[PDB]
């Protein structure tokens, strides 16, 4: 699968 | 019923920034590497990946300086600093770079340029 993450920002994560 | 489908490593970000002229990504803020016991932090770190049939990823990330952070069962946790540090994913290795530091639960090493173990 792609690269995933979560954000410090959004709250809500998402693939790159 | 619906939800995550797959995390095989953790990542974390505070700031991105795509290249929409292109296809890189800066990233900034406290970046997190998870990896078996070891992590790595940074604010910068790029993505990039110099060979596609072989799914070479790789990624490098410095300027907090860049450290290492192991936990150990023993007792005896390492750690280590350097001006740049790297992970080849496609090569399954570590490297430091400008005034590498790193101890071992025997001794330290302080120097150019040092290799590192998962």
């Amino acid at each position: 699968v792609p690269i995933t993450y979560v954000n410090r920002a959004t709250x809500k994560c998402a693939r790159y | 019923v619906t939800g995550d489908t797959d995390q095989p490593i953790h990542i974390e970000s505070d700031q991105q920034s795509l290249d929409m002229q292109g296809n890189v990504v800066t990233f900034t803020g406290n970046v997190i590497v998870t990896l078996g016991t070891i992590k790595i932090n940074a604010d910068k770190v790029v993505v990039t990946r110099p060979g596609g049939e072989q799914g070479k990823e790789v990624i490098d990330g410095y300027g907090k300086p860049a450290t290492f952070y192991q936990m150990q069962d023993n007792g005896k946790p390492v750690e280590g600093h350097a001006s740049q540090m790297h992970y080849e994913l496609a090569k399954d290795f570590v490297v430091l770079t400008g005034n590498a530091y790193l101890q071992q639960v025997d001794s330290n090493i302080k120097g150019d340029k040092i290799t590192y173990l998962v």
